[PDB]
């Protein structure tokens, strides 16, 4: 149970086992037990004996290894560290001299790192001036370079006295150097001399036995002649502040580098380090007070002061005169005593304040006294910024001027030195507590612009960051109003912020309000608890406006037809109050005042909890009528509101096509005339008596607007009799599914069965045509639309795959239909999750037992979701029909028939899709689509006929481009006479287009799924360009395409009237 | 490229997934990350002249005379300043690349620095002789023609700091300059 | 930034130059056109109603080399917005403004080609040793005492640069490592001892798993060669907790990077808060999971909360660096705007950049998993924090090791229990028995209870006090019934009744206010702040509990309140919630959050975000008199909801089963009698 388990018992060598049997305090006990005596060896085990055995084999071959040289290096400085345990287990064992073999070992040992240390040194002098000069460094480049694994035996430990190692020094006169370099190896002096001489030679290749000559000697003679003239202390100071310049109030460290200076040559150290390193200090001293009285008297020239000093005048003739002599002479230490120990630092103090004798003199010019300081902070203030650099701002001035005020304040012009050095020694001891007092003065001086217009400052247009937030609390009004122009629905656009005084109004934004909280999270704080509570408060009302905002939207978007005019006034003051309204007649004004926070959680748990339930709903009404299953929740909310009106939109009636085929206004109102019977107006009468009376009920809005949404739930077209109710909705889509006659039928091909989802694999290429060899099993019939088809693309809706599955699995339809999901591999991780999932629960549920659900995927992208969850309900046949059927269904199909007046007659026998392409461009795709426009043109007299142009030039071809270019142009019918549109498409746009030419061209749809829907008219031409994965795929459709001249002169005309007639 | 791969961390995607391509090559390594011109374009296009760099000094020349103002700047040194800016484009061009094919381009640009160091070329010359006074010798302590200096400064600015093999420029550029500065070195 | 201000400049030769304002919009992979066209439209409008000769704005995009590929592709306006600076208008005067391209990777030279790439090149080893020497330039005999060091560890660096396709390491941590070895060694002026660099060396280059970083840099310098060992938990605590002399001389430029901790299953949090957090306890900045929260909301708050620690000195536990770190990238460059003595970094939401104080004492500590941090993290990010490795191992010493295995061994002999009352063989895993028990609890309660210790000397008397400690713990969360069927266990008969001797008499767990009567007696281990979390089968308190615990407690308790995790929909509602239970007077107080894990709703996932919350306004809220009293409580279902629950987590929380909480005067108080007695003799 002691070995060393390393995830079950593997060894594989011998080192561990060593390390095992060092370390651990109890093989030792043990084996001393055991070898005292042997009636215990003889009854342990069959594997312990085995183990112990092994332990014992592996002890021998290293204790063999210790006396020859092969014992390698590592397992010596395990030994040396547990020379304990391995003594008495040595000792133990020799009954089966060494204190002298232990001692010279470690004497040997100790012999072979100090020549490693040494030799690192040598490679550490050597390449700290790399740069300089090059060396090759024999062959111990790379034999220090490899780790301590290699063999003992190597270092070569002989008689006849001298030890070579494996580090071939040249000779012991290297071996030397490295010894010394590596007792000089700290002294900065030694490596500006090491420089210095290195620098004396230039690029060289220099080797060894020329850099111990042409480096190391005159550094060593010029380091030993400098020795000598310090212990002599002949020195000059011009040197001194040469090499000793980096030695400023540091002396420690300089009189252990005397130290370090002083081991190198074996002679006593006893009264030479200290007055030398006085003196030095004594110089620097000197020269400190020089700079000082230096920038003490630039500040009496410019400051404008003249004073009266008259004292550091020999030392400023000192200073501009030069003597060579490095003794102490003692007629200027009485001089010298009133600033024996003034600082190192703080000498940056005075000389800050110095430099700057444009501060002072402004000061005295506009202050004149310490009294309106506390006045002039405050006035600063509030002419100071919102942030934390420009708040700190007025702070370092008042700290800067109370620490400055005793020496710019309290002086005379004429001063004796006695006060001076008196009103000096307070000012340092007042500096004391604030060490950073100079920056805080430098950095306020700089700011003298902003210093000089503040007293002059006039009225500044900037209210605050934190009094707006003031004013927000006070008196801002939330107003969510959901606007009904031609912007969007964003939870950007539908919140406004109204901030009143004068009787002037801004209007902050949702944006703007973001900036701000940007701006006032991150402001100064004053240690106040009134702008943390203020400000608290103001971000939790947005916060809670915000949800309310985003749970609004969400209710909109998942479709209520009754909060699309609602509106709502918060009042965030104190008991201000909240005050709804809805955009109705009979409907009356809804107001609570009180708590603004806790009220208006608790109207988002009940706006959240009336989403809840309007989900589950609307979830029940489309699973019962199958048709509010055509459409997603904003299609709904269009249709339920534009199906009231007398005349219905364009837009509407075209997206109803969709259900009936052919729509029109008088088969609308005929079918919404037979919906509601007089027992439903009689119902909402009695609810809207009642209403009244049980709104009286409750005192606060909270049960109220319970009542009020729970009644809109139940019985909604009461609430807003201009906008049809899901019910009467289901009831108009169904009535009118059933008025159109002829319902298809579309039959599974073989193999694949219709009670059970059939998953094809097929592969990128052949996805859109073997789709196709499922929906013309049945010919002669009206091609798939958007319903039973979804192209599905990456980050589509879960909300449409979820409509497409429940008009595959409702009863009540009609008519068998096919329903294929096309491309179901790119679907996201998460809608085909809840794709999934919504496929489980409505079989679950209920449905009808004989749906054709087919599912066709990337062959190579079974990787996914939806596919990799579905390997169970495969169809191992990948249906496909061959190519020539493809051309002729689609051909045959797409054939507007005769007597219905369309633009189509100009094509090929009538085929209103045609595709114009080319293998290489500049051909005369654009000029075919004109001769055909020009060619309509003689037909139809009076033409007057539009031709759209769509240019569609981006990366990843977008739908909603192409569908808003073509929304204004076929909802007004009077261009139903026959039109030829025009798609042109650039080459860059390769992810894109087969896609959406399945979708326009074979589908006959375009849908924004929070928008309206184009269908594509059987009877108006279209001319899709494309350029040349597609060249397969652009065979489909009839394509009539065009070549350059000299490939049409040798099989062929290509010529046309308009360019040749023209001049 | 591999310089551009090795530029500190490489490029944060690999070439081999990117989905900026041309044909089979990354748009991301291209001198000109031009888009691709579709046809009845490229049957279209035509070359400009190439610069052949004989016409390129008389182009700096009127490219300084004109931006620089020189009515009291030095009637002499425009030639000066033409000729090295039009050797230091011709180093650029001498070297089988260029790092951005920045003919005529870093021109109007350097000269505009050159202006702005001249026009401020009253102090940051005084500041010079103070740091240089204050911890240096006497060597680097001599008389910088305005004109010279702000040269230098704009050569180094659009030229010489974005090199990696500056020496070579250096010592190409300093062969096309008056005594003070005649040496690379310098 | 700090330099050219106009004429607040710091020399006569910036303030004659124009005066700089900046806005920084970092560059994300998944950036938008409208961000940087947004940023534009912020710094003209700072240009406007300003001197166009004497005030420039600059937009940074710093990280404009990971914008480069998105599908949307976010950097193709930048191209014109250099030139006239706006779109879709007439060209005109204050829309031409500065700009500064910072970036990480390589750039598409062409559409950036108007301006002038600085393509700095990876340096050799000449600017290697000429970045140390200025790094050094600060002192100057330290600065030469550690100069022959400048030679190898460069080299090294290069080789590990070398050795690794993946850039874990960058020239970060080679001048940090430079920063690191000067303060050890001006702090020391002594030298530099092989325990100094071998620290420095390893504390830099860390983290990554395929890399001896500490062999490769000791191979370069064979004499700084350590033979002790060097544990992870004191690297932590010793990147976190300065030195008494550092960062007290005149200004502070020596100092670490904001530390990371590298974890699997999220534990790190626990052994943070069991042995380091001493004296001040930090605040979590996480992810609030309090259903429909705004994250935009929460994320401002968030850096409010970070923001408000630097200005006091108080350390932050981040949890979230994907989405707080375009707000707090330029923080973590660690690099201050000096004015008056005091370091102020860039703290920035969105397009809004202001320079906030930091204090000298602040400590920012992220946490992650170790898979998404090696295939998320964008790399900058690595090399600007310092990395670290603190999960499981690194803390359990392996006589703990033993101890965890010990106890899941006595764990599954104490759920496997043989008895022939009943006929039924019902096998028990220890998740039904010690309720809260998860495969990795062992680990976590030998953990707490060497915690509770906290002397962690082997000289044979702690290890049997740490054992039979943890044992307590564990026993101390099973349910009563299996305590009573010991008997035919496998731990046999005399454990049997120690146990529930121990159950009974040491510890109360009989009703909730005997555990508070019991509890709040006794003097603590110094702390100021107690926690309690308690699992049960019975009823949750209801509101009429409240009144009769207060009753009972007029001396000791302070008139509690009783929240419930179905009605708080916010941060703020818990907030406000703790904070008038805080306000009123009086000491000792007692707070209940209550949680049903076995209902309709989702109040699982919010545990440990209330607890987050409640512990965040704790330490911002307490004075030094007053003392605390939390008591989570959750409810669970003896029909299997027992197994599902995830059980004893670490720090200032302790897992208790209390089966019944209110009270029975009914049964007696000790269902070892009534295992004495039988009905008849009752
Ligand atoms: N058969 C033709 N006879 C005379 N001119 C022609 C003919 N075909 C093309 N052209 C000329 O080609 C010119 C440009 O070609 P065109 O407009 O057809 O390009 P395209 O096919 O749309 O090109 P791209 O694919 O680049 O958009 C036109 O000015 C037109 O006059
Ligand atoms: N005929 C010419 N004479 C002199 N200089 C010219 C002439 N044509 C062009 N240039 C120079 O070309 C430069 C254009 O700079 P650059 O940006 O490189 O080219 P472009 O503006 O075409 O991108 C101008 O500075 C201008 O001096
Ligand atoms: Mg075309």
């Amino acid at each position: 149970k002691s070995w060393p388990v390393h995830n079950g018992e593997p060894v594989f060598d011998v080192d561990e086992i060593f390390k095992y049997l060092l370390k651990w305090p109890d093989v030792r006990q043990l084996f001393e037990l055991c070898g005292t005596n042997e009636k215990i060896i003889d009854n342990i085990t069959e594997e312990g004996r085995q183990l112990m055995a092994t332990a014992e084999s592996v002890f021998q071959k290293v204790a063999g290894e210790l006396e020859n040289g092969t014992i390698v290096v590592g397992q010596l400085e395990l030994i040396l560290e547990h020379q304990s345990q391995f003594l008495d287990i040595w000792n133990l064992n020799r009954r089966r001299d060494v204190r002298s073999l232990l001692k010279r070992r470690r004497d040997d040992l100790l012999f072979l790192k100090q020549e490693k240390r040494y030799v690192e040194s040598l490679l550490r002098q050597l390449g700290r001036v790399k740069h300089l000069v090059q060396v090759d460094f024999g062959n111990i480049e790379i034999i220090h370079s490899q780790d301590l694994s290699n063999k003992k035996l190597n270092e070569a430990v002989i008689k006849l006295s001298y030890k070579r190692e494996t580090h071939y020094c040249l000779s012991p006169d290297i071996r030397e150097m490295a010894s010394k370099l590596d007792s000089l190896k700290d002294s900065h002096i030694f490596q500006d001399f090491w420089q210095e001489t290195a620098e004396s030679l230039n690029e060289l290749k220099v080797s060894l036995p020329e850099v111990l000559e042409y480096l190391y000697n005159p550094c060593y003679d010029n380091f030993y002649t400098l020795y000598e003239n310090l212990k002599s202390g002949k020195i000059t100071f011009a040197e001194v502040d040469a090499i000793f310049k980096d030695f400023v109030d540091k002396y420690d460290e300089l009189k252990n580098d005397l130290k370090f200076m002083c081991t190198m040559n074996p002679q006593d150290q006893k009264g030479w380090i200290s007055e030398r390193v006085g003196q030095i200090k004594e110089y620097h001293t000197l020269h400190q007070a020089v700079s000082s009285a230096k920038v003490i008297l630039q500040v009496r020239r410019a400051l404008g002061v003249t004073g009266d000093f008259s004292v550091l005048n020999p030392l400023l003739n000192f200073a501009d005169s030069f003597e060579d002599f490095g003794n102490e002479s003692p007629q200027f230490i009485k001089a010298k005593q009133l600033l024996q120990d003034i600082s190192e630092p703080r000498q940056r103090c005075l000389e800050e304040l110095a430099r700057q004798t444009e501060l002072v003199a402004w000061l005295h010019k506009a202050l004149e006294d310490i009294n309106e300081l506390k006045v002039f902070v405050d006035l600063a203030s509030i002419s100071a910024g919102e942030n934390d650099i420009d708040v700190d701002r007025v702070a370092c001035f008042h700290d800067a001027v109370q620490g400055y005020a005793s020496l710019l304040y309290k002086m005379d012009e004429r001063t004796n030195f006695s006060d001076f050095m008196n009103h000096l020694q307070e000012l340092w001891r007042a500096l004391d507590n604030d060490q950073h007092l100079p920056d805080k003065l430098k950095d306020s001086a700089r700011n003298l612009e902003w210093l000089k217009t503040v007293k002059e400052s006039h009225g500044s247009v900037e209210l605050s960051s934190l009094s707006l937030a003031t004013a927000i609390n006070s008196r801002g009004v939330y107003v969510i109003e959901a606007p009904k122009d031609g912007q969007k629905i964003s939870p950007d656009t539908v919140l406004r912020l109204l901030l009143p005084d004068p009787e002037a109004l801004r209007t902050y934004s949702t944006e703007e309000l973001k900036e701000l909280l940007n701006k006032l999270m991150l402001m100064s704080g004053k240690k106040d608890h009134n702008s943390n509570t203020e400000v608290e408060k103001f971000s939790e009302v947005f916060s809670n406006m915000q949800r309310l905002v985003h749970v609004f939207i969400k209710l909109h978007c998942a479709g209520n037809m009754l909060f699309r005019t609602w509106t709502a006034k918060v009042y965030c003051c104190p008991d201000g109050g909240i005050f709804m309204n809805f955009g109705l007649e009979l409907l009356s004004q809804l107001t609570e005042k009180g708590d603004v926070i806790q009220l208006l959680g608790a109207l988002c748990r009940q706006m959240e909890d009336f989403l809840d339930n309007w989900k589950t709903v609307v979830a029940q009404k489309r699973a019962e009528h199958f048709y509010l299953n055509f459409y997603t929740a904003e299609q709904l909310v269009y249709l339920s509101s534009e199906l009231r009106k007398p005349r219905p939109s364009e837009a509407a009636l075209m997206m109803l096509s969709f259900i009936k085929g052919k729509c029109t206004v008088q088969d609308l109102v005929q079918a919404t005339s037979a919906c509601e019977s007089k027992a439903d107006r009689y119902c909402l009468r009695e609810v809207m008596k009642k209403l009244p009376q049980q709104l009286l009920s409750e005192p606060s809005l909270m049960g109220k607007l319970q009542v009020i949404m729970m009644q809109s739930l139940v019985y909604m077209s009461a609430f807003l009799p201009h906008c049809l109710d899901l019910d009467a909705l289901g009831r108009c889509l169904a009535h009118l599914a059933t008025m159109g006659g002829t319902p298809v039928e579309r039959p599974l091909p073989k193999g694949l069965q219709a009670g059970q989802p059939n998953l094809i694999l097929c592969g990128h290429s052949e996805v859109l045509p073997a789709a196709l060899a499922i929906y013309m099993q049945a010919p002669r019939q009206p091609l798939p639309t958007f319903d039973e088809v979804l192209l599905c693309t990456p980050a589509t809706t879960i909300e449409e795959v979820e409509l497409l599955l429940r008009r595959c699995l409702t009863s009540g339809s009609q008519g068998h239909k096919v329903y294929s999901l096309l491309f179901a591999d790119q679907l996201s991780y998460e809608v085909g999750c809840q794709a999934e999932e919504f496929f489980q629960s409505l079989c679950t549920r209920a449905h009808r037992e004989d749906y054709q659900l087919v599912i066709l995927c990337d062959a190579a992208r079974e990787h996914c979701y939806i596919p990799s969850t579905f390997s169970q309900y495969k169809v191992p046949l990948v249906p496909q029909a061959p190519l020539p059927n493809i051309q002729a269904y689609l051909q045959s199909h797409y054939q507007v028939p005769k007597r219905l007046l369309s633009a189509a007659t100009v094509f090929r026998d009538g085929l209103c899709v045609g595709i114009v392409t080319s293998e290489r461009a500049g051909v005369g795709k654009s000029l075919y689509v004109n001769t055909l426009h020009t060619k309509l043109k003689a037909k139809l007299r009076d033409e007057t006929v539009p031709l759209k142009i769509i240019r569609l030039t981006e990366p990843h071809l977008d739908e909603n481009q192409v569908l808003s270019a073509l929304l204004p142009f076929l909802k007004e019918k009077y261009q139903k006479m026959p039109v030829i549109f025009h798609i042109d498409i650039s080459t860059s746009v390769q992810t894109g287009i087969p896609i959406f030419l399945f979708k326009l061209l074979i589908l006959q749809y375009l849908m924004d799924i929070n928008g309206k829907i184009w269908r594509r008219s059987p009877g108006h031409l279209y001319l899709v360009e494309i350029p040349q994965p597609l060249f397969k795929f652009l065979d489909l459709f009839p394509k009539v395409t065009c070549r350059p001249p000299k490939e049409v002169i040798d099989m062929e005309p290509a010529m046309d009237p308009v360019e040749f007639c023209s001049e | 490229i591999l310089r551009l791969e090795s530029a500190g961390l490489g490029y944060r995607v690999s070439a081999e997934e990117t989905a900026d391509r041309l044909g089979s090559i990354p748009l991301r390594q291209l001198v000109y990350r031009v888009h691709a011109l579709p046809p009845s374009l490229i049957p279209l296009v035509w070359d400009f002249g190439q610069l052949n760099d004989s016409a390129e000094k008389l182009y700096i020349q009127q490219i300084v005379q004109r931006l620089v103002d020189s009515v009291s700047v030095n009637p002499s040194e425009t030639c000066v300043i033409a000729d090295v800016l039009s050797a230091s484009q011709m180093f650029m061009r001498k070297r089988e690349n260029e790092c951005g094919f920045v003919s005529l381009r870093d021109v109007e640009r350097c000269v505009k620095v050159f202006r702005w160091f001249h026009d401020h070329s009253d102090m940051l010359l005084k500041e010079l002789d103070k740091f240089l006074h204050e911890s240096s010798d006497s060597t680097h302590t001599f008389e910088r023609d305005p004109v010279l200096w702000s040269l230098v400064m704009a050569i180094g600015v659009c030229y010489h700091a974005s090199l990696e093999e500056k020496a070579s420029y250096r010592t190409a550029i300093a062969r096309c300059f008056p005594k003070p500065y005649n040496s690379s070195r310098a | 930034a700090d330099a050219m201000q106009g004429q607040a400049a710091f020399s006569e030769l910036f303030r004659c130059l124009k005066q700089v304002h900046l806005v920084s919009f970092q560059c994300s992979p998944h950036s938008t056109p409208q961000g940087i066209i947004s940023t534009f439209k912020q710094c003209a409008r700072f240009q406007q109603g300003k001197d166009l000769g004497q005030y420039v704005s600059v937009v940074v995009l710093d990280e404009v080399g990971l914008a480069e590929d998105s599908p949307k592709m976010p950097l193709k306006t930048l191209h014109p917005l250099l030139e006239d600076g706006c779109i879709e208008d007439d060209p005109a005067p204050y829309k031409k403004v500065g700009f500064v391209g910072i970036s990480n990777w390589a750039l598409d030279p062409a559409k950036m080609n108007r301006g002038i790439f600085v393509s700095r090149g990876s340096p050799n080893e000449k600017e290697l040793i000429e970045s140390a020497e200025g790094i050094c330039s600060s002192d100057r005999l330290v600065q030469d005492k550690i100069r022959g060091y400048f030679a190898p560890f460069a080299k090294a660096y290069e080789t590990v640069c070398q050795k690794q396709d993946k850039e874990f390491f960058g020239l970060r941590d080679y001048y940090s490592l430079i920063k690191m070895v000067f303060a050890k060694a001006k702090a020391s002026k002594r030298g530099l001892s092989p325990q100094d660099i071998t620290h420095a060396v390893l504390r830099n280059f860390s983290g990554k798993d395929n890399i001896q970083a500490l062999s490769i840099f000791t191979a370069s310098l064979p004499e700084a060669r350590y033979k002790e060992e060097v544990s992870t938990v004191e690297l932590i605590k010793q990147n976190i907790y300065p030195g008494p002399q550092a960062s007290s001389r005149g200004l502070d430029g020596a100092e670490s990077r904001y530390l990371l901790v590298l974890t699997r299953n999220y534990v790190a949090l626990q052994i943070l808060q069991q042995t380091f957090f001493e004296g001040q306890q930090p605040e979590i900045i996480f992810g609030s999971s309090f259903p429909q929260d705004q994250e935009y909301t929460q994320i401002c708050r968030n850096i409010n909360r970070v923001k408000i620690c630097m200005e006091t000195g108080k350390m932050v536990v981040l949890l979230n660096l994907q989405n707080l770190y375009e707000s707090l990238y330029d923080a973590l460059n660690q690099y201050y705007v000096y004015l008056g003595g005091q370091k102020y970094v860039d703290l920035g939401l969105g397009t809004h950049r202001v320079k906030c104080r930091v204090h000298t004492a602040f400590r920012l500590i992220v946490i992650e998993e170790k898979d998404v941090v090696y295939k998320q993290f964008p790399v900058p990010l690595i090399n600007r924090l310092e990395k670290h490795y603190l999960d499981m191992n690194t803390v359990l010493q392996p006589w703990q090791k033993s101890i965890v295995q010990e106890l899941q061994q006595w764990a599954h002999e104490f759920a496997d229990v043989k008895a022939d009352q009943f006929i039924a063989r019902h096998k028990y895993s220890p998740a039904d028995v010690f309720i809260g028990y998860h495969s990795d609890a062992c680990a976590s309660v030998v953990l707490q209870a060497v915690e509770r210790q906290g002397c962690r000397d082997l000289t044979e008397e702690l290890y049997r006090k740490v054992s039979e400690e943890a044992r307590s713990i564990l026993l101390d969360c099973a349910t009563p019934d299996a305590v009573v069927r010991l008997s035919g266990s496998s731990l046999g008969s005399f454990t049997a009744k120690q146990l529930s001797q121990e159950y009974y008499y040491a510890q109360q767990h009989n009703s909730f206010v005997d555990f508070l009567q019991a509890h709040l007696r006794m003097t603590h281990h110094e702390c100021r702040a107690v926690f309690t979390e308690i699992t049960t089968f019975s009823r949750l308190l209801t509101g009429n509990d409240c009144d009769v615990l207060a009753s009972e407690l007029r001396g000791l308790a302070s008139k509690p309140v009783v929240l419930s995790l179905q009605q708080y929909d916010t941060e703020y509602s818990f907030l406000k919630d703790v904070r008038s239970w805080l306000t009123n007077p009086g000491k000792r107080k007692v707070l209940v959050i209550q949680a049903d894990f076995d209902d309709g709703t989702r109040s699982a996932q919010l545990v440990a975000s209330a607890k987050y919350t409640a512990i965040n306004e704790i330490n911002k809220t307490q004075g030094t008199k007053d003392f605390v009293f939390v008591y989570f409580v959750t409810k669970l279902s003896r029909m299997g909801s027992g197994t599902s629950y995830v059980g004893f987590h670490g720090g200032l929380w302790r897992s208790v089963h209390i089966d019944d909480l209110r009270r029975s005067t009914i049964m007696a108080s000790d269902v070892t009698k009534l295992q004495n007695v039988t009905i008849s003799q009752l």
